[PDB]
């Protein structure tokens, strides 16, 4: 099975079963069966919320530096959509709150007792959809086109697909912020300050990384 | 008209009224639980320690419902102190 | 029962199904003990029919045209005289709270006394005049205890706004339907922190 | 602002205590060549002053008539008028290291007990598992909750030995 | 007679500095021996005593 | 069955093969369970009845001349007056809201309270005058679906006009006619990126 590092010691609860199990459990966090299960869910939720973000914050951006959109920085949209759609900060976070709190709600009884949300006259006509398909996958009213259900097999690659860029994507949040943080700049300026002189533009000679006093 | 005896009459007999038809039944009920039952009976014997046993003057008013003296001592007082909060408080305040 | 706050949960054992609007919601177990169960069950309806009555003048002093829930007691200490209706009633602060007490030092007196703990929340007779107990009473009693638990919320909301917001119910609604957006609990300064 | 308080900046007792401390130095300076260690050293001390009585006002710190920086431990004053980074923000830092100290301490503890000998393990410490345990009070609150919902941290009352009462 | 040797049962005297907590029973005086079951303890009590003999009521497997 | 949604498949199973518009069309699979099966049933039929109503009146009103389905609720806003037919009517915006109110609730509460079920969708008798449903009923009702469908479609239709297009369906309708190639949804500027 492929390891996050060759030689690596896999765990004992990492057995090949959940997408992307590479066996890196290094402080043995999910050794708990039950912990395990809820940091799946928390993975999935991270990587799935990070991959329509990164995809919010890089793919407007490409557009604007190729002529086609004018959105602004992810570091500046916020105030930019605040002043043009007029809305307080507040009122708009508050609604925002109550939605997603509904929403994870249903989500989180879900988790307790498994397909508890579908219980019989719950959400007025649609409860059955609520009953969901395994720990992060709600297949169902989600995954309409029904790709999750072609074969066995399509699932397991489907699954490990979502799993490695939805890793990828979360680190790359960490990295626009970080490199933002340090640079001061938009995710695209520094990948093209970087390849103009690859050599002499890296997190070493941006300042912040490592304040070198010595 | 106005005078203390309007503010003292009235707080009298509305206390009186009420604890003479009121709340004298749940007054009566809850004397009877609190000695009778959980707390029992004092003055076991022995000693002029008669003084802390109950007197007899007490239990015996013809009035219907039992209203004895200490009663209309008990709920006339409470009148006393209204009829003389609200003339004091309109004093000053 | 009569539905679930959290679709999907179970138990609240403790709660008897026949109770009337067994929603299931006691997360603090605060039902559990029997005793305080029955004593909850019965302030529930009390709290409930107080409730409806005062949503229901808070607004109908304002709905016909009398005034506010709040600026109602200013007459006893601006030094105005009552007005019911506008009638001005011959009465004083003072002969009010007296008149009040009496009364409900009888009335509320009457009906705890009452041991019966079934006809202690529902007498009907005197207090069922029209009969309409009669056919059917659990779904009004639902109805009852229902539109009780939205009046009490909607009595605590219109003291909250009036606290924060500084307007009267109706008031406070028209600015909302005004800007929606801009005219919430979160743009008010007492409500969020940020 | 905030308890008659007027920041470091504006604080004149601040400034003099600036003033009279470099003097005072710069009074110590002059019985010394210009090129001895001694006074090499006297210009680092005097330098070091300038720099820290300065990035103590830049950081806004308020400071009462006289002239010593004061700290709001309140985290709604701390929070609301930027002063978080006194108190408030170090105090989950030192929580942060201390249940990590801690977790790790316990997770050490509850391997050597059942091993062979517990008692011996204490005194002559096993380096290389204390070594393998430090990192793992990395994640030490994820880990700590999750005992917390699983009933694991704490022990079963009938299993502790009480004191006759 | 009384829990089998080399059984751990929990001390149920009250005065036990080993109370609440197990020990294995090293044997167990098949006659009339008021307390019988020898338990021995990994722990010492404050005197060093790590044993004592406890009756069968006072140990529970 | 009226046909398939996609000739070549046969996923839908649970939707009964005789029910009326039973076109095979459950992708999210929302029919599994009887009851709510019932209940979207009476829910689409229901929604397809009205848009149907609010089709005819958004185009008759403009056929008839007498203005556009959404210039109908403004006048109140700028305290006008209600015009039927032209015909002028003397009412405002809070009576007509509890006139509405007060119908609606006495009817739509009686509908409810229907329990043969297939009545709450086809009730007929005082609903049947011309009593037309004495034979072909079954494909009647398909065509009271189909319609119904394409009306509900329709009504999002005239809403996303004037959202985008903003002038009358009939108005963007003749717009289209006349430069078919130049005007449409793909030039309105709204249905197509930014
Ligand atoms: C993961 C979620 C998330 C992230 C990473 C960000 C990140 C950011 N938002 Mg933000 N937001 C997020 C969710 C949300 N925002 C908003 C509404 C806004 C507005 C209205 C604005 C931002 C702005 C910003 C930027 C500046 C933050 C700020 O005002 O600090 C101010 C504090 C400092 C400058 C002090 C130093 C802070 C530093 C971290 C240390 C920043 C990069 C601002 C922007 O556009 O940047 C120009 C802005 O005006 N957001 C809402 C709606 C309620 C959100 C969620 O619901
Ligand atoms: C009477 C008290 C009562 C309470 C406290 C709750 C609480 C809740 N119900 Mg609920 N319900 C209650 C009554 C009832 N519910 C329902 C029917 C439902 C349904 C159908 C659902 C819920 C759900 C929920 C949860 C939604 C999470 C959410 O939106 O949070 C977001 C957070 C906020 C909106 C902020 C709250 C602000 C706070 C109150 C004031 C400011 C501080 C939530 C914890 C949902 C759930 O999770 O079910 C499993 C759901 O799907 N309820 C019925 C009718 C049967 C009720 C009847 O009394
Ligand atoms: C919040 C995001 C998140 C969450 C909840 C998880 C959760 C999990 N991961 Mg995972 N992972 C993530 C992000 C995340 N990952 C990212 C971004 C990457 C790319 C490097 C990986 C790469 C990765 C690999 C290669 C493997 C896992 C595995 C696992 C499972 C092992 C059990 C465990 O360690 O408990 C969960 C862990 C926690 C609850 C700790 C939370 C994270 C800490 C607090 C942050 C500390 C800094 C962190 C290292 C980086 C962020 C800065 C577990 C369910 C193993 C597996 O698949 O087994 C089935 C495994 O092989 N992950
Ligand atoms: C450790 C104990 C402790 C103590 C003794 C206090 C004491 C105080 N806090 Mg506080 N606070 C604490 C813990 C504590 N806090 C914690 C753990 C938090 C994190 C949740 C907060 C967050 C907090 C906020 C956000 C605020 C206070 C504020 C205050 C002051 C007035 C608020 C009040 O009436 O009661 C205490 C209030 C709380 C404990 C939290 C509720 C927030 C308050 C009620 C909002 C009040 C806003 C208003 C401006 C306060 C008027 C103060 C007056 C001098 C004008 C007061 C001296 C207010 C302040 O002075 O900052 C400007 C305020 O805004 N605190
Ligand atoms: C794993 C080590 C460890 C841990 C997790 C704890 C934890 C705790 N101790 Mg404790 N303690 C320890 C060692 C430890 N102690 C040692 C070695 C001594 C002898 C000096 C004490 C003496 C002591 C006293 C007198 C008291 C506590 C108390 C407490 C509790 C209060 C919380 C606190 O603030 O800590 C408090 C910690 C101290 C006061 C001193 C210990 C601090 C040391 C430096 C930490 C131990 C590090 C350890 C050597 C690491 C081992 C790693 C391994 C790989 C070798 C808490 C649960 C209080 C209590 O009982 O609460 C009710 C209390 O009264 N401790
Ligand atoms: C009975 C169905 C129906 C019919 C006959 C029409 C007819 C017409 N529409 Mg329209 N439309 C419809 C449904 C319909 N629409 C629906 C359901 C929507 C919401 C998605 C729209 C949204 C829409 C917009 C935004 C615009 C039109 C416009 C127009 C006019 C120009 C042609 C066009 O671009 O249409 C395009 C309509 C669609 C691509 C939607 C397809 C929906 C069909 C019914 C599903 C199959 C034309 C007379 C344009 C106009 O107003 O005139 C200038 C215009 O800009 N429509
Ligand atoms: C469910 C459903 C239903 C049915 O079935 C069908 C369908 C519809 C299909 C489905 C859907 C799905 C989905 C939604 C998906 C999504 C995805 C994504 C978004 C991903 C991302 C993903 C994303 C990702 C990875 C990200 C990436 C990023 C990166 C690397 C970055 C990098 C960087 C950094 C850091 C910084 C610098 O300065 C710059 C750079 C250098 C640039
Ligand atoms: C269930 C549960 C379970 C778990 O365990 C815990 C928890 C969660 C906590 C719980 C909860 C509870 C609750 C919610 C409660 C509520 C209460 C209320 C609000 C009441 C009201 C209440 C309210 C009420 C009565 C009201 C009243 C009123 C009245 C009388 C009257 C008034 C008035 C009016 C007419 C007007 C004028 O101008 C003035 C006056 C004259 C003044
Ligand atoms: C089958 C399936 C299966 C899977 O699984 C899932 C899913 C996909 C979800 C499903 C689907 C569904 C659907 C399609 C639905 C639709 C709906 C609608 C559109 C409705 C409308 C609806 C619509 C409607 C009612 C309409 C209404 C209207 C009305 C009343 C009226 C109006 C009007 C007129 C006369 C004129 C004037 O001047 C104004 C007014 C007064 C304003
Ligand atoms: C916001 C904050 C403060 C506010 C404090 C206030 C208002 C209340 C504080 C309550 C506090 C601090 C504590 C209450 C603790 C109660 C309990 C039951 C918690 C016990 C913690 C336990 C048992 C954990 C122990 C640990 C375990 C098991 C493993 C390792 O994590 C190590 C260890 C020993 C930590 C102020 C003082 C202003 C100041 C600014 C920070
Ligand atoms: C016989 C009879 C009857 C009755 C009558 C009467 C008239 C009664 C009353 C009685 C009374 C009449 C009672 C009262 C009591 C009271 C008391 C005994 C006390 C008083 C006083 C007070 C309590 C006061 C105190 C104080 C002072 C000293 C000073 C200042 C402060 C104060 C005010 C606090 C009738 C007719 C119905 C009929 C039948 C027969
Ligand atoms: C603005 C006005 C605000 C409210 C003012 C009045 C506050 C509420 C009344 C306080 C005094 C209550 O006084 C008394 O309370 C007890 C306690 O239940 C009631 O007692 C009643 O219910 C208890 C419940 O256990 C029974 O045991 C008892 O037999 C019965 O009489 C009395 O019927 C009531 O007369």
């Amino acid at each position: 099975r492929p390891l996050w590092m060759p030689g690596a010691t896999v765990p004992a609860h990492l057995k090949g079963e959940l997408a992307g199990d590479f066996g890196f459990d290094p402080l043995n966090l999910g050794k708990d069966p039950q912990a395990l299960r809820w940091y799946q869910q928390a993975e999935l939720v991270h990587g799935r919320t990070a991959m329509t973000a990164v995809a919010g914050i890089l793919i407007p951006g490409l557009l604007t530096k190729a002529g086609v959109l004018n959105v602004p920085e992810w570091y500046e949209a916020g105030k930019v959509s605040a002043e043009q759609t007029g809305i307080a900060l507040g009122p708009l976070l508050a609604v925002q709150l109550f939605m997603c709190g509904f929403v994870e709600g249903k989500r989180w009884m879900d988790f307790l007792k498994p397909g508890s949300q579908s219980e019989a006259g719950s959400f007025l006509g649609f409860e059955a959809s609520f009953k969901g398909t395994d720990n992060g996958y709600p297949g169902g009213p989600f995954d309409p086109m029904g790709m999750c259900n072609e074969s066995e097999a399509k699932t397991k690659d489907l699954k490990l697909k979502e799993i490695k860029n939805g890793r990828l994507a979360m680190l790359a949040c960490l990295g626009f912020a970080a490199q933002y943080g340090a640079t001061g700049k938009g995710p695209l300026d520094n990948l093209a300050d970087h390849l103009a002189a690859p050599l002499k533009t890296t997190f070493v000679d941006n300042g912040i990384s490592i304040p070198i006093h010595l | 008209g106005l005078e203390p005896y309007l503010q003292v009459c009235a707080g009298t007999a509305t206390m009186l009224a009420v604890g003479r038809f009121a709340f004298l039944p749940l007054h009566r009920r809850d004397l009877e639980r609190s000695a009778a039952t959980a707390g029992p009976k004092t003055t076991g014997s022995t000693y002029f320690d008669s003084l802390q046993q109950e007197a007899s003057f007490i239990t015996s008013t013809n009035d219907p419902a039992g209203f004895t003296l200490i009663d209309t001592m008990a709920w006339g007082a409470l009148g006393h102190a209204l009829g003389f909060a609200f003339l004091a408080a309109s004093s000053l305040q | 029962r009569a539905g679930n706050w959290l679709p999907g949960s179970d138990a609240p054992a403790w709660l008897p199904d026949d109770l009337p609007g067994n929603y299931g919601f006691d997360p603090l177990g605060l039902c559990k003990d029997p005793a305080s169960l029955k004593r909850f069950t019965e302030s529930e309806v009390i709290h409930c029919r107080w409730a409806m009555l005062g949503a229901a003048g808070c607004l109908g002093v304002e709905a016909l045209g009398f005034g506010n829930w709040y600026d109602a007691p200013l007459w006893a200490i601006n030094g105005g005289s009552p007005t019911w209706f506008g009638i001005s009633v011959p009465f004083d602060l003072n002969t009010l709270l007296a008149v009040e007490f009496v009364a409900m030092a009888a009335a509320e007196s009457r009906r705890g006394d009452e041991t019966d703990a079934a006809k202690r929340i529902y007498p009907g007779g005197a207090f069922d005049p029209l009969n309409f107990a009669k056919g059917d009473i659990e779904t009004l009693k639902l109805k009852e205890i229902k539109n009780g638990r939205l009046a009490m919320m909607a009595c605590l909301g219109f003291v909250a706004q009036h606290a924060a917001t500084g307007k009267t119910p109706l008031q406070a609604l028209g600015d909302h339907i005004g800007n929606p957006w801009g005219s919430n609990f979160a743009t008010n300064g007492v409500s969020l922190p940020f | 602002d905030i308890a008659g308080l007027t920041p470091c900046s504006e604080s004149a007792a601040y400034a003099k205590r600036l003033k009279n401390e470099v003097k005072g130095l710069n009074k110590r300076l002059k019985n010394y060549e210009a090129d001895s260690a001694p006074a090499i050293a006297l210009k680092a001390t005097i330098e070091r002053t300038q720099n820290r009585f300065a990035n103590y006002a830049k950081a806004g710190l308020l400071c009462g008539a006289d002239g010593l920086p004061h700290l709001i431990s309140d985290p709604g004053l701390a929070l609301k008028y930027g002063h978080a980074g006194e108190v408030f923000i170090p105090t989950f830092g030192f929580l942060y290291v201390a249940g990590w100290i801690g977790y790790v301490g316990r997770l050490y503890l509850n391997m050597v007990k059942g091993e062979a000998k517990p008692t011996e393990k204490e005194i002559i410490i096993d380096v290389p598992a204390a070594l393998r345990l430090t990192w793992q009070g990395a994640t030490w609150p994820v880990q700590v909750v999750a005992e917390l919902r699983a009933n694991t941290l704490t022990e079963k009352a009938e299993n502790i030995t009480i004191s006759p009462r | 007679v009384g829990p089998k040797r080399g059984s751990q049962v929990k001390i149920l005297r009250p005065e036990s500095y080993w109370y609440n907590q197990t020990g294995k029973v090293v044997s167990v005086d098949q006659s009339g021996i008021l307390y019988p079951v020898v338990v021995r303890f990994e722990t010492q009590n404050y005197a060093g005593v790590t044993t004592n003999n406890f009756a069968l009521d006072e140990v529970q497997p």
